[PDB]
DNA sequence: TGTTGCTGC
DNA sequence: TTTTTAGCAGCAACA
């Protein structure tokens, strides 16, 4: 809505936003922000060995491990939490949802597919 | 403030390596019947 | 530490909900250890002990650097944790010295008891239908950033104590034994015991019935302007010889004198210091070929110090550290490796072994041999030479009995970096910078020389 | 009985 | 270090 709102094109009776649907679908753990955050500080107080090789120091806190390694572990903990509070590790949701497609935009890709199409 | 002098000098030794390794690769195309046209001046 | 000690307070009455049953799942503070750091003698001990007894808490003292069985204190621990005490009071542990645990066993229970009690409250809070900790644990260190504490710190509550404790404690004594001592009096006994509290006491009882090398060393560099220079001597002197350790005093002269500020005219007083430094060297060498008479002299070696480098600009103590036990240890092991090389060359080379002395090994062969090894192969474009190299290069450390060992410490499967053993590097690569420059070097060469050495194989 | 994993469509 | 996507069958374990 942003970067249609600022388009000199976006005037009182536009046809060039063409609004289409489709179904976003997540799969989440059932435990909340709360619980996530009681999880990252059990996870603070634990030690982890340093993927390191020819290096040295073999042992990281939870804030030296890199942020994707971070997550990893608070993932690990959470579906074993999950599952012991939930019943269940996962939850799946369908949320239908719409999206502006800007019909005025620099045709480049879409000239690529009808200029491809008519090639074959 | 207490290293900027080796990074210049690794380098330097690896586009001379690869230099090297160019140098063989011209060899192996030259004995292989690729060697290398360069066309005439046309002004 | 007024402010330290009202927060110290405040938490322990975070414990009292849960203790006690008082109202200001157990209202527990979040952080269920305090820990207590800063200076030695500036009462860290004596606070947390007064705070404790104040919030109504027996205290159990453990010292954990003397405790030398945390598997077996974990009994201790355990029973003081979770029994009742035969006390109408709940107890407070009080662990101190948490810093001088060499074996993480006392550190190790902690945490596995905190564990313990966060799994028993996440069963308790989200359990659909395990000793929790009721009893608060005060821990003092006099170092924060020991590496024992890391696994400790996310449990702790952290309170520093900065550098009057002492004066106000004796002042209660003096009240409660009837004693009118004046608060002068008082001070000039604090200065006097340097900040022990037993010797205080003891001091203040006998009033009422009727210098760490490290500190000679700064005191040595020292002059004060309001004091004779002979009487600051003779104090220095006595000083000096009470210690008995001036071989350690002289040490720290001898690492402390280029960081310290003299009047420099042309650097001589380092000249003629190096005079007095070999006639102690003598006189030490003497004391173990001769009766101990020669000790007397002993003393005065550091008072030079303070007559040439003595200067009222060396206000600030620097402190000090032992390279020479470091560089005695290192020198060691340097000449165990090769003492080892020599026996090698023994075994193999029935003649080379005629013609080396230790000293030629170290500076002539050994410097040699490794820019053999270091050599960049990948500029040889020649095969035939980079193979006959390469021949001579496995006869030569066949010759020394080299081996190639695949370090394979690096635990990711990734690059197992090859080391020769004995680790002639440590011996010859004096330079840091020189050092990564020869390592990523000498990879790829032992990873060549390796494939050779198993072809020969 | 349902979910979850894995392989392979 | 290079790397298209989602929907489904069905064997086997376990919540
Ligand atoms: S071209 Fe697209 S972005 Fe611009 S005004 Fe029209 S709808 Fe909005």
């Amino acid at each position: 809505e942003r970067d249609c709102a600022s388009c000199d094109f976006n005037r009182p009776g536009k046809t060039c936003a063409r609004k289409l649907k489709w179904a976003w679908r997540g799969e989440f753990f059932p435990s909340k922000m709360d619980e996530y955050n009681m999880i990252k500080r059990a996870l603070q107080n634990e030690t982890f060995p340093n993927k390191n090789k020819f290096s040295k120091k073999k042992v990281l806190t939870f804030d030296e491990l890199s942020y994707a390694d971070q997550v990893i572990h608070i993932k690990k903990r959470l579906t074993e939490y999950s599952r012991k509070v939930y019943h269940r590790v996962k939850v799946s949701e369908i949320v239908e949802r719409e999206a502006i497609v800007c019909q005025r935009e620099n045709p480049f890709y879409v000239d690529t597919v009808k200029s491809f199409r008519d090639r074959r | 403030a207490g290293n900027k002098y080796n990074t210049l000098s690794n380098n330097y030794a690896l586009s001379a390596q690869q230099l090297l390794n160019a140098s063989k690769i011209d060899d192996i195309d030259s004995m292989m019947g690729f060697e290398r046209y360069v066309p005439p001046q046309y002004n | 530490n007024e402010k330290t000690n009202r927060r110290m307070l405040g938490w322990l009455r975070q414990w009292t909900p849960a203790v006690f049953k008082e109202q200001l799942p157990l209202k527990r503070p979040p952080k269920k250890i305090l820990l207590l750091h800063g200076p030695p003698g500036i009462g860290k001990t004596s606070v947390a002990h007064v705070i404790a007894k104040q919030s109504g808490f027996s205290v159990s003292e453990i010292n954990a650097s003397d405790e030398r069985a945390g598997p077996m204190v974990k009994e201790k621990i355990y029973n003081l944790l979770f029994n009742h005490t035969f006390d109408t009071n709940p107890v407070c542990l009080v662990a101190d010295e948490i810093d001088g645990s060499i074996e993480s066993g006392f550190i190790r229970i902690l945490v596995d008891i905190m564990q313990s009690d966060i799994k028993a409250t996440n069963k308790l809070l989200y359990g659909q239908p395990s000793k929790l900790l009721t009893r608060p644990i005060i821990c003092i260190c006099n170092n924060l950033y020991a590496p024992s504490l890391e696994k400790l710190k996310p449990f702790c509550e952290i309170i520093a104590v900065k550098r009057t404790t002492l004066l106000e404690r004796l002042n209660l004594i003096c009240h409660k034994e009837n004693m009118n001592i004046p608060i002068k009096a008082i001070n000039d006994l604090i200065d006097l015991a340097q900040g022990d509290v037993r010797n205080c006491i003891n001091n203040l009882q006998f009033l009422a019935s009727n210098i760490s090398w490290f500190k000679i060393v700064n005191q040595l560099f020292r002059k004060d302007p309001h004091r004779d220079i002979k009487e600051q001597f003779y104090e220095l002197l006595n000083q000096v010889e009470l210690n008995g350790n001036s071989d350690r005093i002289l040490q720290g002269c001898f690492n402390i004198f280029p960081y310290v500020k003299y009047s420099d005219n042309g650097i001589r007083k380092p000249a003629n210091i190096s005079d007095w430094l070999f006639f102690h060297d003598l006189m030490y060498q003497s004391m173990y070929a001769h009766n101990g008479e020669l000790l007397r002299y002993s003393a005065l070696v550091p008072l030079v110090f303070f007559q040439t480098f003595g200067d009222i600009a060396n206000k600030d103590d620097i402190r000090m550290k032992n390279s020479e036990y470091e560089q005695r240890e290192l020198k060691r092991a340097n000449s165990d490796i090769v003492s080892l090389i020599m026996r090698h060359i023994s075994v193999q080379s029935p003649l080379m072994a005629s013609f080396t002395d230790r000293k030629s090994l170290i500076f002539e062969i050994l410097p040699y041999l490794d820019s053999m090894i270091s050599s960049d192969f990948n500029k040889i474009r020649n095969l035939k030479l980079k193979q006959a190299i390469m021949e001579e290069l496995v006869q030569l450390l066949k010759s020394f009995q080299l081996n190639l060992i695949q370090n394979r410490s690096e635990g990711f499967d990734v690059r197992g970096g090859l080391t020769i053993d004995p680790p002639i590097d440590e011996v010859v690569l004096l330079n840091p910078k020189h050092i990564n420059e020869v390592q990523h070097k000498r990879a790829n060469n032992l990873s060549s020389l390796l494939a050779k050495i198993e072809e020969n194989r």
